[PDB]
RNA sequence: AAAACAGUGAAAUUGUGUGUGGACCCGAAUGGAUCGGGCCCGUCUUGAAACACGGACCAAGGAGUGCACAUACACU
């Protein structure tokens, strides 16, 4: 089952992270940015290492599209946190859910 | 004049749109990327995408631009001859003394893949070759053989950048 | 000439229709729902429990505070009702597209009502006296009906 | 039909991505059914759409044109003619780089094939070809 | 008072079948729970979501016009 393996193969070789808000005020949101918390990462400094890097958000339960990329533009706030872009909006039914930061940089025509 | 020109046609001349069409072709062409400059002839590399991730495997050569020509070992671990996108390789410190004698050249490995190729291995003469050099440079040393067999496993409890390789 | 409200071949098939009848538009619908996709026989065997008050006919549209029954609990509801005048009427004609059936050379078996619709037909106009000098509307609201009954591939 | 303006093949596919679908309504066309969607500016003392309310819809205006350069041009990349009449085609034969021709709708059966032969062998683009004369 | 063609046959409203939702609109999306913003219009009024008035629903009809007399402007 090429599922089981696919997760196993990205397990390996990725660092983790999860989704959890859109950008936003106190009063509107913006939809076309997400907020990731990547999993040992706890200041500003360290975080800067990772502006640029890839990012997928892989779904097996799709009938669409198995896998989402994306790349992450900037940090946000002081305590390790990171704003990033994808190929296509986040609905807000995926937040709470697992990101993989794939150790290699691209550009962003390319997401 | 014929009345159905002298009022529709009348909205725009048109033979201004070739100018329009060039600069709006500019705008939307791609960003160059860069070719790197860390890698050596013989460094062993971890390959982060596609079928082969998580496996070591030996850097050979540059191809066509950012694409690159790499071989694992198809005795030691079963991997054969590919190309693949410069950027989708983990450097290491390890340097192998290997020198090859021609070009050659093999199938990509895409980011996007349907199925395993759990059967159908065969071997060409240069793969047999290129082998039966590798080799050499590993069967003197000591824990090499085994190294290339094992995957690589990141660090689940510490930042990736804190760790060297 | 007639276009039924759906596409069934002729064949295996057997039919009728009437219009403006004088049974009560409301009252009609309620029975036709509750012996769709019946076998004929069933429903016919059905039909004359209710006739002599032994079973019912439950309501779901068309029943507001209307009485609770022992014998809706069949359905699975509370609330149900005896329309004597369209179960006579109803009874009648599926009994005669058995006939049609038997003369036809499909089987008396086998036959389940797979299309029946019932739609409203134009008012008829009447009056009632008031007080104070006032005339108000006293007004019968008639029906149309269709039925296709079809043999079992089984 | 599958067909582009040669000018515009590397670059149509930008042009229609990029164009807008958005509708404006009539305020509370979407209430009663005796208003129709078609626009009319409300003009009400205390109305939430006029006075540009957060949440209300938005209206109308000379910032949402298109420009010049673009404006009119059909999917295929050319900018569309009427025609009627053999004689009509005649008009086109300076300017069938940029233009295609769009027969009406009454022209009949018979005629139509006069058009699309002549049509042939000039070397002008028809968007109605298939039209009713598909039997 | 109503009532033309034994033409065409819209909307309100009803039944049956198939789909999508629990008043609805705008912005943004998912395989899937939804997220953010929005009080009912018209009108008099310093001030209306109002415990101010008119409005059950659909079609069709429905309100700055003509002449005379001086006048300022534009055009011949």
């Amino acid at each position: 089952m090429e599922v089981i393996k696919k997760i196993e193969l990205k397990e390996r070789v990725c660092a983790k992270g999860t989704l959890y808000s859109h950008k936003r005020s106190k009063k509107n949101i913006y939809p076309r940015y997400s907020l990731i918390t990547i999993e040992n990462v706890k200041t500003r400094e360290a975080a800067m290492k990772y502006v640029g890097n890839a990012v997928e958000l892989f779904k097996p339960e799709s009938t669409k599209e198995e896998s989402i990329h994306g790349i992450i533009k900037a940090v946000h706030g002081r305590s390790g946190a990171v704003r990033a872009k994808f190929s296509r909006n986040i609905s807000p039914v995926e937040m709470g859910s697992k990101v993989y930061i794939k150790l290699y940089k691209m550009n962003e025509d390319e997401i | 004049q014929r009345l159905n020109i002298s009022n529709i046609k009348n909205y725009y001349t048109a033979d201004d749109i070739p100018a329009f069409a060039e600069k709006l072709l500019e705008l939307h062409k791609p960003a160059p990327i860069e070719l790197r400059t860390d890698l050596v002839q013989g460094n062993v590399v971890v390959v982060l995408e596609g079928e082969y991730a998580s496996y070591r495997v030996v850097y050979l050569s540059r191809t066509e631009d950012n694409k690159a020509l790499c071989m694992g070992l198809p005795s030691i671990n079963g991997i054969g001859l590919f190309e693949i996108d410069e950027r989708f390789l983990l450097r290491t410190s390890i340097v192998l003394d290997i020198r090859l004698d021609k070009k050659y050249r093999a199938k990509e490995s895409k980011r996007s893949f349907k199925k395993f190729n759990t059967k159908e291995k065969v071997l060409t003469k240069e793969e047999n070759d290129i082998e039966e050099l590798l080799l050499k440079e590993i069967e003197n040393e000591k824990f090499m053989k085994k190294y290339f067999e094992t995957p690589y496993e990141i660090n689940n409890t510490v930042d990736f950048y804190e760790i060297n390789h | 000439a007639h276009k039924y409200s759906c596409d069934i071949s002729e064949a295996t098939s057997v039919r009728s229709q009437y219009n403006n009848i004088k049974i009560k538009f409301k009252n009609t619908r309620e029975v036709c729902n509750i012996i769709k996709t019946m076998e004929l026989n069933k429903a016919i065997a059905y039909l004359n429990d209710v006739l002599r008050f032994k079973k019912c006919i439950p309501v779901f549209r068309f029943a507001k505070k209307c009485g609770r029954t022992p014998q809706a609990k069949e359905f699975g509801t509370d609330k149900g009702k005896w329309p004597v005048k369209s179960v006579a009427f109803v009874k009648k004609m599926l009994e005669d597209l058995l006939v049609e059936a038997e003369k036809k050379g499909l089987g008396t078996s086998e036959l389940v009502i797979k299309h029946i619709q019932v739609n409203q037909a134009p008012k008829i106009y009447g009056r009632k006296h008031g007080a104070f000098g006032r005339i108000k509307p006293y007004n019968k609201s008639p029906s149309h009906i269709e039925v296709i009954a079809v043999k079992r591939e089984h | 039909m599958d067909i582009v303006n040669p000018s515009l093949s590397k670059v149509i596919d930008i042009i229609n991505k990029g164009k807008s679908k958005k509708q404006f309504k009539r305020f509370q066309s979407w209430r009663v059914k005796r208003v129709s969607e078609s626009w009319r500016k409300p003009r009400g003392i205390d109305n939430r759409m006029r006075r540009k309310f957060g949440g209300a819809p938005d209206m109308p205006g000379i910032g949402y044109k298109k420009p010049n350069a673009i404006r009119f041009l059909l999917p295929n990349g050319y900018r569309k003619i009427m025609v009627a009449c053999v004689k009509d085609l005649e008009a086109l034969i300076s300017l069938n780089s940029f233009y295609c021709a769009e027969i009406r709708h009454a022209v009949g059966s018979k005629k139509r094939i006069e058009i699309l032969e002549r049509a042939e062998e000039l070397g002008i683009l028809v968007i109605n070809k298939e039209g009713k004369l598909v039997k």
